[PDB]
């Protein structure tokens, strides 16, 4: 009971208990990052060419700020620990954040945000920092794809005739990138490739229908 | 004891099972009525609206009575989990009430109005209402096509603005990953088809 | 934009958002109830016939108090809502709590706590109350089984020769109860029946080995 | 750009893949050594302890050197997820070091001591240590049986108190549902077997 | 005593296993022939149609004989014991027959008429039955083949077919709406009908806005 | 309209076979409950501690089997011959269970295996010749395997209750079952799946018999 | 000890076939990367907007296929004849891919289907007669189906780029493929699984051809 | 042009499918015979053993002929193309042979000796091979049958066997420890060996404490 063994297992129960608690805390933080980033993606889907695009972009930029704040807390909670032991506790939240910020950034610049550009915003000074992993990146981008094809079908649904083709080209390049990676990346990112080809098909079919419909000169009136 | 406990629980589960049985019967009846009503409503896909609308609303009587004789054969003090086949029928009924209200008034029926039509104060879940409305949107896409087929080039243009207001409306919701989000993902396709119809008309001299 | 429809969907986005938030809160509360009840079960596994049984029972009774407090909060968060819409958010926590309290109560009384007895402790006055569902009950009890066979093999491992047979009889009656229920209960409780028969086999084999070993009069010394 | 981004990422994944390759080689070597050592340790299941213990500890040299030539072929600045085949070998090595320390001293080797034997400051995860110790407990159950078979009726009684202290020790941990809890569930069975041996001896006039 | 039990039982399992082997051979035949007929017809999307329907009919000539051969491979009582071994090829033959009769008269075969073509017994008495589920399944396959046929029909310059096919498929839709489908796989195949209906309706739309009556 | 006529007809037919499905549902629930009663009844032999009136339990069991004979016989009258292979899946489980409990009673009585015929007779079922209910060889073998598991469990518990004669007879028996199943070239791959468990049963029982033998118990 | 001798021997053997497994792993990685290069290269035809030097792309492709011929031919020398059905699963995917890209180049060149022989020759493979690498009829058909999907996609994109002649040829072609596959009684049930997708391809292409026809595009 | 391709291909798939049919028949034979031999031997747990080993040997007489018949069902080059169709019955025959030879001499068959019993070709040249994985698998099956045999051996009053079987199984354990198993299914079957070893070791323990040398 006061043996060296029982004492050693006391320090063990303490160490483990501590790691489990930190883990649960990171799970709640990651859940909030996820929910908030999802709400941000919906908000960005609210956009049309209409006047709103601007104040929707700033408002969403506020939301993302909040998310980064959550991430700040996460960074604090981590530093002083082997991140690849708590990673499986905030990875979904990180993928969601990447999906969000890369979505907004595409809307604003019509280009894919880079991993380094994502990480830049993830540096906090009073100094804590966080690095999205290349796999969290690839996964949140794969997710970004579905949102892009959604935006494409939406813009088609309300007259827009330039947006569809832009989303089309961009998505096409992204797909060519995932094919250029292939089996080199984890099974995790491969499971995506399927849904990716689905979204690419939806977009390309949209653009095909437009091109074929806007090219017809109708010689029969009603 | 343990025996007494498990005969007690056997009791609870037996009772609940019987409840599921009654609810199964009622649901069967309501699916019957729902099919009939849909028939009487299309209809417009075949032309006098007010008439067929009167027929439909008359059939809704059987619906309201079957809902009334259910707030008894089941204590709403829960209410149980199974009802996802129950919410299926409920969603169909919402769709039909919204459908009729549209053919008559060309507006979106309200939750209050839908419960007022089906006979509910028991509650009508929001998810169920929005699902019924999504089914409507689909029927109205199909209908915007069939109108043009029939020569009615004017209806597609009303359905267009209606369903576009619907689109902007749903784009206000923040959705979980459930049934509702899945059905909502179809909206943009209904909207897309209606938009295609409006285009075909416009470039052919119906820019009204 | 000020239309009756857009306004209706504003009240809809508000209602839904509210339900989603309450849901997430109940998920965190349920996670804490679960973790704490699991720690309580481990603590009760710490027990031997030794002096400790008493102060371990009181200490664990403190832990369970805390859990009930969590549940109190839950009750508050619920009242004023259709419980069978938030239920799938605290059901795991409830099953864990039932497993815990029925475990402790078996240790103290060598008998199965009833659903009504569980619910009694779940009444809080300043007055909020909570009712474990017959399915949450059956499931947390099914879980209780594995802990009982664990306790049996442990007691065998340290000399105890009466505990094994008691756990044996009790588990046997519980099994006969789940068989008396059969297909009458949800698929959910049926998935358990398998693991149940596994635990019953382990216990009964333990008792068989004891009976066969303690009955031998050895006429050969070493 | 998008192209530049995906060739960049292709880069990261290529590098990491190479790392997995090197780690695969090293792991192969260490599994070789681990098998050899286990052989030199049983052994007691076949009788001079200090001798075979010296042989084992001599083999541990190759182990320590192979771990040193790894803190380089891999930046510990992560460290990567895959290593669950890496932690398998690590757990085996922990088990063997604890095994030797037991045969010599009949005590539980410490984490500090284990890292001091294998050449680690890179870290030795707690879960991995406890898993190695659980493997030990199993080997010691088997051994308490085989001792009696060989006439050594005294060793089973040392292994008994040792593994019982182990049992009480693990019963102090609050475990998640992972590998560790799964391996821990076997402890009670090892303990049970040892207890059965102690009983067989006692009732046959070895109540010492 | 107990060995004799497993001896006779060995006998029965061997017998039944042979029955299943024979059934499998025959079904393999009906399947090959079904691919042949389906070929003759499929070759309609690119034109002499009546001819193809006649050739298809004599092919059904072969089919009938093979079905009568299959009857002598199991006790007529144990029909639904081995039904699953030919369920597919049966629904498929029902589809091919419904297809022929549509290309001939633009109407839907009766179940009885299908049985008659295949050379099997009516539901009324002993023999080889045509289940209601199998029939309706072949009819759904027909609906699909039909939306396809209306598309390819427009591409071929036949603007008449799409309209008649729209009417027909809509009629099938109503009929199915009458039914209360319980059989799960059938329900599934029926959720596919809405797609066919929508497809043909859109073809007719495309013809109408472009002034093609 | 012709099509509409076809479909109203098929509507009649479907409703009909759904009434059949409903009837069979009810009767299967009744046989399931009687099977649960007989199950809890015979499973008292595992608590060997005390009296355990095994012959009395076998009597009560025979009664419940009479009830199963009347309920089961209330079906053969209603539905056509061939239909009794179509709705098989509805009563496959319950039928294999009743076969099991049958073989269980008869073993506790005579320590042998019920001929399949004896089983059909106890349940009130027509042989493969007469029209009505039949005992699929598959369902039979399945019930027999369920029995084998029940008898390994009863073997262990028998030793625990001080009974050292029963485990032996169960070893001999389960071994006979294993050899018999070995004679068979297993059609169906769920039956083979249970046969994989039969091996575990044989080994367990043989191990009990061992644990007795080496401690001086014949 | 005899047993120990048996096992040290088997140890030698195992190590050997693990060296074989390692070699094949490496070469499969090389063919996988060359397959990815040729893939990204030919997938530029989908962005019809602009020049898209399809004949030039086909030239570069032929080059990469030469590289595949040398890498692939570096295997036939090392390992015994029969071994080339044992480790098949390691290069099944990559082989079906190379077959696909082959048929793709040859279609973009001639609008027909590569005879299986022509494919083996392009990849540097021995016919079923000579010892070495062989083209399983299964792998062939698989590559052909992958091709069918690629050609439906290319059909859509062709229309989008203003090309209205290509979709027609693709319709004719994919239809030919469908009829051919219909001639076959599909052995293997993963091949049949792809055949289920072939139907979706045919329908999609035919629908494109329709959307053109009805808008006055031949 | 494209139809001729699928015509020849139809030919090749038909041919190969027939090859697989024939292979399946023969393997069905070897399986029945294997159940018979396994019966003769299994009947050892309840005593004349040498006799059973002789009878088993002539049964292998039949097995050999069936294997030579099977050789003429596919090109010897395409061995591993259809290996999976007989993988099971092959590992099983290796087990039965190892079993006979153990009951005869309490030693482990050599792989070459197994091939010799079965009447197949050595690894060195063309013909029907005995893979190393298949061999080791049959050997694991043997280990299991052996822990079982030691238990039933004690129950039968033979206290000699358990000791020799403990030695033997321990030897196999060492040998396997030398190996570096990569093949997954084989690794799995090998994790089962530890169970057999533990079982026999505990039998020997039970004999020892009860003073049975
Ligand atoms: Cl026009
Ligand atoms: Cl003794
Ligand atoms: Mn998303
Ligand atoms: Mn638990
Ligand atoms: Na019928
Ligand atoms: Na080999």
């Amino acid at each position: 009971s006061s043996s060296p063994v029982m004492l050693a297992f006391k320090s063990f129960q303490q160490e483990l208990d501590a790691r489990h608690d930190k883990y649960e805390r990171l799970v709640k933080l990651s859940r909030d990052i996820t929910v908030e980033s999802k709400r941000t993606i919906f908000l960005l889907h609210r956009i049309t060419s209409a006047p709103d695009m601007e104040d929707i972009l700033t408002e969403s930029e506020i939301k993302l700020d909040g998310v980064r704040q959550k991430i700040f807390q996460v960074a604090q909670e981590l530093s002083g620990e082997d991140m690849h032991q708590f990673h499986r506790a905030i990875t979904t939240g990180l993928q969601e954040y990447v999906e969000a910020v890369s979505f907004q950034h595409f809307i604003k610049t019509r280009s894919l945000i880079s991993m380094d550009e994502i990480n830049k915003q993830l540096i906090f000074t009073t100094t804590w920092r966080l690095r999205v992993t290349p796999v969290d990146y690839l996964l949140g981008v794969a997710d970004l794809t579905g949102e892009l094809m959604r935006m494409c079908i939406n813009s088609v649904g309300n007259g827009d005739i330039d947006t569809p083709f832009e989303v089309s080209q961009f998505l096409r390049q992204v797909y060519d990138g995932f094919s250029f990676i292939g089996n080199t990346g984890p099974y995790e990112v491969s499971k995506k490739l399927y849904t990716l080809k689905q979204s690419l098909a939806k977009v390309e079919n949209a653009c095909y229908a437009l091109k074929v419909r806007g090219s017809e000169i109708p010689k029969h009136m009603l | 004891s343990v025996s007494e406990i498990f005969v007690e629980l056997q009791g609870f589960l037996a009772a609940e099972q019987d409840i599921r049985e009654e609810i199964r019967k009622v649901v069967q009846s309501l699916e019957q009525t729902a099919r009939e009503i849909l028939t009487l409503l299309q209809g417009v896909h075949q032309q006098d609206i007010p008439k067929r609308c009167l027929k439909a609303r008359e059939h809704f009587g059987t619906v309201k009575t079957h809902l009334t004789s259910l707030k008894t054969k089941f204590p709403a003090e829960q209410y149980y989990r199974f009802h996802e086949h129950w919410r299926f029928v409920l969603q169909r009924l919402v769709f039909l009430a919204a459908f009729v209200v549209y053919l008559e008034t060309e507006t979106l029926v309200t939750r209050e109005a839908v419960t007022e039509i089906l006979g509910i104060e028991f509650h009508l879940d929001v998810e169920d209402y929005l699902s019924g409305v999504l089914i409507l949107a689909s029927e109205l896409s199909r209908l915007s096509v069939n109108s043009v087929t029939a020569g009615d080039y004017s209806r597609p243009l009303h359905i267009s603005t209606f369903i576009n207001e619907l689109d902007s409306g749903f784009r206000l919701l923040n959705l979980k990953n459930d049934s509702l989000r899945k059905r909502y993902d179809g909206l943009k396709y209904d909207v897309k088809k209606v938009e295609e119809v409006v285009y075909d008309l416009s470039i052919r001299g119906f820019n009204k």
